[PDB]
C-alpha cells in the first residue's frame, strides 16, 4: 500500500531502544541476507559467535535497523573488509560445547553514534548474574526454524538461569560451562533471537550490559522446558576482547 | 534458486545400533530440515548429512551431548556450488 | 559443440546439452546408434534411451540407467562418455566389439529428466522426480524406491515430503513405468546396470529381503573381477556384495526387480566419491571416474555375454 | 627471442612449487573470460610473437569473450607498471583436435593489438621442428596453479621443475599407456605436496644453450592428483606442430 503506517503491537521492540543491536549479513546474488545478530560495542568493532562466520564470504553489518522490509533513513550499512573478521582462537567448530564462542567484526568505517545508534555496555571482567535475573533477548528470531521471520526487531524476557541451576543433569548437564550464561528455559520462549545475539541485562545503574551472545538451543526447538538458550558469558572474554580492539 | 551460504556436510560414526537410533532420532525432527547424504545404515559406516545453518550448532550439541562422534567434511556447502557453477560457466559451447 | 568430437566432456552439461549431445553422436555413427524415446516424465519431456547395435533381432541386450536420482551429477556426465566410448572402441576394441555382435546395448544417460532440470534451476541437491499427490504439497517420489521389488516394505517412507517416499504404488511414476514397460516388452535382457553416486561401492542383490539370491557365488565373484579390473586405471578403492548387508534394508529397488525379472546379472554401481566431495564432485574427475568404470563395467559386459543364457 | 630481462631460477634452493621472482617469465600470459563484468583466468598460454599467444585447444568455448593479460605476477592487482590486457582477433584452434581422445590440444590467438613488447612482455622462442628432447632433461612449468583448483589458488605467480619423461616411458601400458602419442611431452617426478602450479595451456619451458623455448602446452593429468606417481602431467609437443603454428601464424 506504499507506507503503511508503522505499528509496534505485539512483541515488537520499541523502535531503536535496544540501540546496540546489529545485523550480520553475508552477499549472495548481488543481495545481502540477514543471518546473525550482534551488539556495537565500540565506534568500529562489533561482538557476534564465533560460529556466524564462514571466512570465505563477504559479510556487512546493518545499524539502525528494526523493519528489514523498510527504509527508514537510520540504517547504516558498513561492509566489512576481508580480514576485519576475528574470531577467538579457541573456538572449534567440532565441540560447540567447549565454549570460546565469540568472534568480533571491525568495521571498515566508523558507526555514526547518536540517539538512534548507541554503544553497548560491557559486564566487567568475570562479573556474574544471579538466578532468575530478569534479561531481554532481541532479535529477528531466526534460532526459529518452523516458521516465517519477524521484519521488526522482536524481544522477550529470557531470566537467566544460574549454573548451578542449567547444570542440573535433566537440564544442559555436562554440556554447560562456566564460561556460559543460560537464559529461560520455561514456557517462556527464546526464538526471538538470532545466533550471537545480545543478552542484555539490567546493571546495577539502570543502564544495561550485554551479558550474553547466543551460541546455541536444544536440537528440539527454541523453546523446550529445561534446555535454555546457552549464551557466551561475555565477561569471560574481556581481556581477549579489548586486545584484540587494541592490537588491530 | 536454494541457499546453502554456511551449511555443513558432517559425517557421524554410531559406534553402536545405540548410536545409530539416535541419530534417527534426530531425523524425526522435521524442523531440521536435514538432508541426509549418507542416511544411517549398519553401525560403523559413514553417516553423511548437510545440516543447514540454523540447524548447525543444535545439531552438534545434540551430538556432543549424547557423546557421538562428528567430522565436518564440507564447511560450506554454498562454495563448493559456487566453483561448480563457475567451471561450467568457463567451459560452455555448442 | 558441432561435432561429437569437440563437446567437451570435462564438465556437467544441461538436459539440453545432453540431449543434443544424443543427436550428434546418432547422426554422426547412425550405423552403430539410434535414439528411442521410452515415454515422457510427469511434467512432458521426453525420456530417450540410445539404443547400440550391429543388427539382428530382438539379440540378447544389457541395460545401462543412469541419472535415477539427478543430483548424483556424475552419473549423467560418465553416461555421456559410455556414449562416446561405444562408438570409439567398436571394430577396434576386440573386447568390446565381441559384445556388440552378438548383443544390443541399451544406454539411458537420463533417467529422471525432470528432478535433473530442476537440480540446475533450482535446488542442486534435490533427487526425487517431479509427481504431484493429492494428498500433499511436497513434491516427488524416490524413483529408486518405486520399483516393484518388496515395494512399500520396509526400506522406504511413505511419507511424501521424505527423501525416501516410495510413491503410491509400485511403477506409480512414469519414468520407472516406461523402463518397465520397454524392458518387459523387449524380453530379451540379459544383464541391467544401474549407475549411482556416492560411496564406491558395486552392489547386487537383494536390498530388501535379509534372503539369498539363487546365484550369489557367480555374481559376487564376478564383482571382484570388476571390481579389480576398475582399480586397475588409478587404485581407486570399491567394496562390493549385495546390498542389504553392504549398505541397509532398501525397498522397491530396479536391480531387485529385474533380478527378479530373471536378468541375472543385475547390479548398481556407486560412483565415485567418499564424502570428501559427495554429489559435488569437482569436474576433473568425470574423465578418470568414467574410464575406471568403464573398465569395470566392460567386465560384466564380456562376462554376460560368455555365459549367454 | 626467449631472453628476459629478469633472470629466474634454475633448482636453485627454493623446495616446493616456488613462488616465482616477479616478471622471470615474460612470455607468460594469463586468458581470461568476462561474466557480469568481473574478469576471470581460466588458462595460461605463451606470447610468441608481438600478436599471437600459443595455448590449449580445450581452453577455448566458442560462447565466452576473452582477454589476454600481458606483463603479470599477481593476479588479484591490476596495474604492476608493465602490465596489460588486449582483446582477441581470432582463434584458431586446430581443426583435428579431438575432445573425446585429448589429441592435439592447440590453438592459436591472434591478438588484436601490437602489444607494446616491453621490459616484462616477451617472446618466448618455439623449438626446431622435430626436436624430441632427452629424458629427464630439466624444464620448467610456470602458470598461476589453477587446474586442480581445489587448494589455496595461486595469486602469485608460481614456477616448478618438470622433468621430461620420455615417450617410450610415458606409453608404458602402467604410466600413460595408449593415452599418449608421439606427438605429446609427459614431464613431472615423483612430487613432494605437488600443487600444480601451471594451468592448462601452461608452458613447459626449457633452455637451449642460454635462450628458453616452449617445448609444451599444459594438457592433461589425472583430476585429483597433479603428479601422481607414474601418471605425469601431459603437455602437447610445439616442435610437432611448427608447420601448423607457421601456417596460422599468417592469417
Ligand atoms: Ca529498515
Ligand atoms: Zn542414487
Amino acid at each position: 500500500s506504499r507506507p503503511s503506517s508503522r505499528v509496534v503491537n505485539g512483541e515488537d521492540a520499541v523502535p531503536y531502544s535496544w540501540s546496540w543491536q546489529v545485523s550480520l549479513q553475508y552477499e549472495k546474488d548481488g543481495a545481502f541476507h540477514h543471518t546473525c545478530g550482534g551488539s556495537l560495542i565500540a565506534p568500529d568493532w562489533v561482538v557476534t559467535a564465533g560460529h556466524c562466520i564462514s571466512t570465505s564470504r563477504t559479510y556487512q553489518v546493518v545499524l539502525g535497523e528494526y523493519d528489514r522490509s523498510v527504509l527508514q533513513g537510520s540504517e547504516q550499512v558498513i561492509p566489512i573488509n576481508a580480514g576485519d573478521l576475528f574470531v577467538h582462537p579457541l573456538w572449534n567448530s567440532n565441540c560447540v560445547a567447549c565454549g570460546n564462542d565469540i568472534a568480533l567484526v571491525k568495521l571498515s568505517r566508523s558507526a555514526q553514534l547518536g540517539d538512534k545508534v548507541q554503544l553497548a555496555n560491557l559486564p566487567p571482567a568475570g562479573d556474574i548474574l544471579p538466578n532468575e535475573a530478569p534479561c531481554y533477548i532481541s532479535g529477528w528470531g531466526r534460532l526459529y526454524t518452523g516458521g516465517p521471520l519477524p521484519d521488526k526487531l522482536q524481544e522477550a524476557l529470557l531470566p537467566v538461569v544460574d549454573y548451578e541451576h542449567c547444570s542440573q543433569y535433566d537440564w544442559w548437564g555436562i554440556t554447560v560451562k562456566k564460561t556460559m550464561v543460560c537464559a529461560g528455559g520455561d514456557t517462556r520462549s527464546g526464538c526471538d533471537g538470532d545466533s550471537g545475539g545480545p543478552l542484555n541485562c539490567p546493571a546495577a545503574d539502570g543502564s544495561w550490559q550485554v551479558h550474553g551472545v547466543t551460541s546455541f538451543v536444544s536440537a528440539f526447538g527454541c523453546n523446550t522446558i529445561k534446555k535454555p538458550t546457552v549464551f557466551t558469558r561475555v565477561s569471560a572474554f574481556i581481556d581477549w576482547i579489548n586486545e584484540t580492539i587494541a592490537s588491530n | 534458486k536454494e541457499d546453502f551460504v554456511g551449511h555443513q556436510v558432517l559425517r557421524i560414526t554410531a559406534a553402536d545400533e545405540a548410536e545409530v537410533q539416535t541419530v534417527k532420532e534426530l531425523e524425526d525432527l522435521e524442523h531440521l530440515q536435514l538432508d541426509f547424504w549418507r542416511g544411517p545404515g549398519q553401525p560403523g559406516s559413514p553417516i553423511d548429512v548437510r545440516v543447514p545453518f540454523p540447524s548447525l550448532q543444535a545439531v552438534k550439541v545434540f551430538l556432543e551431548a549424547h557423546g557421538i562422534r562428528y567430522r565436518i567434511m564440507i564447511e560450506d556447502v554454498q562454495s563448493l556450488l559456487d566453483e561448480e557453477q563457475e567451471q561450467m560457466f568457463a567451459s560452455q559451447s555448442r | 559443440a558441432r561435432s561429437t568430437n569437440t563437446f567437451n566432456y570435462a564438465t556437467y552439461h544441461t538436459l539440453d546439452e545432453i540431449y543434443d549431445f544424443m543427436d550428434l553422436l546418432v547422426a554422426e555413427h547412425p550405423q552403430l546408434v539410434s535414439k528411442l524415446q521410452i515415454g515422457r516424465s510427469y511434467e512432458g519431456r521426453p525420456i530417450y534411451v540410445l539404443k547400440f547395435s550391429t543388427g539382428g533381432s530382438n539379440r540378447p541386450a544389457i541395460w545401462i540407467d543412469l541419472g535415477i536420482h539427478s543430483r548424483e551429477w556424475i552419473t549423467q556426465a560418465t553416461g555421456v562418455w559410455f556414449a562416446k566410448k561405444f562408438t570409439e572402441d567398436y571394430g577396434q576394441d576386440p573386447s568390446f566389439t565381441a559384445i556388440l555382435d552378438s548383443m544390443d546395448i541399451f544406454l539411458e544417460i537420463v533417467t529422471n529428466p525432470d528432478g535433473f532440470a530442476f537440480t540446475h534451476s533450482q535446488n542442486r541437491l534435490w533427487r526425487k522426480t517431479r509427481s504431484v499427490t493429492s494428498s500433499s504439497l511436497c513434491v516427488g517420489v524416490d524413483a529408486n524406491r518405486n520399483w516393484d521389488a518388496g515395494f512399500g516394505k520396509a526400506g522406504a517412507s511413505s511419507s511424501p515430503c521424505s527423501e525416501t517416499y516410495h510413491g503410491k504404488y509400485a511403477n506409480s511414476e512414469v519414468e520407472v513405468k516406461s523402463i518397465v514397460d520397454f524392458v518387459k516388452d523387449h524380453g530379451n535382457f540379459k544383464a541391467f546396470l544401474s549407475i549411482h553416486s556416492y560411496s564406491q561401492l558395486l552392489l547386487y542383490p537383494y536390498g530388501y529381503t535379509t534372503q539369498s539370491i539363487p546365484d550369489k557365488t557367480e555374481l559376487n565373484q564376478v564383482a571382484k573381477s570388476a571390481v579389480e579390473a576398475l582399480k586397475s586405471l588409478y587404485g581407486t578403492s570399491y567394496k562390493y556384495g549385495s546390498i542389504i548387508t553392504t549398505i541397509y534394508q532398501a525397498s522397491g529397488g530396479s536391480i531387485d526387480w529385474s533380478y527378479n525379472q530373471g536378468i541375472k546379472y543385475s547390479f548398481t554401481f556407486e560412483l565415485r566419491d567418499t564424502g570428501r566431495y559427495g554429489f559435488l564432485l569437482p569436474a576433473s574427475q568425470i574423465i578418470p571416474t568414467a574410464q575406471e568404470t568403464w573398465l569395470g563395467v566392460l567386465t560384466i559386459m564380456e562376462h554376460t555375454l560368455n555365459n549367454l543364457y | 627471442c626467449g631472453a628476459p630481462i629478469f633472470q629466474p631460477n634454475l633448482s636453485a634452493r627454493v623446495v616446493g612449487g616456488e613462488d616465482a621472482i616477479p616478471h622471470s617469465w615474460p612470455w607468460q600470459i594469463s586468458l581470461q573470460y568476462l561474466r557480469d563484468n568481473t574478469w576471470r583466468h581460466t588458462c595460461g598460454g605463451t606470447l610468441i610473437t608481438p600478436n599471437h599467444v600459443l595455448t590449449a585447444a580445450h581452453c577455448i568455448s566458442n560462447t565466452l569473450t576473452y582477454r589476454v593479460a600481458l606483463g603479470k605476477n599477481n593476479l588479484e592487482v591490476e596495474d604492476e607498471a608493465g602490465s596489460l590486457y588486449v582483446g582477441v582477433d581470432t582463434i584458431f584452434v586446430h581443426e583435428k583436435w579431438n575432445s573425446f581422445l585429448v589429441r592435439n590440444d592447440i590453438a592459436l590467438i591472434k591478438l588484436a593489438e601490437t602489444v607494446e613488447l616491453g621490459d616484462t612482455i616477451q617472446v618466448a622462442c618455439l623449438p626446431s621442428e622435430g626436436s624430441l628432447l632427452p629424458q629427464d632433461y630439466p624444464c620448467f612449468v610456470t602458470g598461476w596453479g589453477r587446474l586442480y583448483t581445489n587448494g589455496p589458488i595461486a595469486a602469485e605467480l608460481q614456477q616448478g621443475l618438470q622433468p621430461v619423461v620420455d615417450y617410450a616411458t610415458c606409453s608404458q601400458r602402467d604410466w600413460w599407456g595408449t593415452t599418449v602419442k608421439e606427438t605429446m611431452v609427459c614431464a613431472g617426478g615423483d612430487g613432494v605436496i605437488s600443487a600444480c602450479n601451471g594451468d592448462s595451456g601452461g608452458p613447459l619451458n626449457c633452455q637451449a644453450d642460454g635462450q628458453w623455448d616452449v617445448r609444451g602446452i599444459v594438457s592433461f593429468g589425472s583430476g585429483l592428483s597433479c603428479n601422481t606417481f607414474k601418471k605425469p602431467t601431459v603437455f602437447t609437443r610445439v616442435s610437432a606442430y611448427i608447420d601448423w603454428i607457421n601456417q596460422k601464424l599468417q592469417l
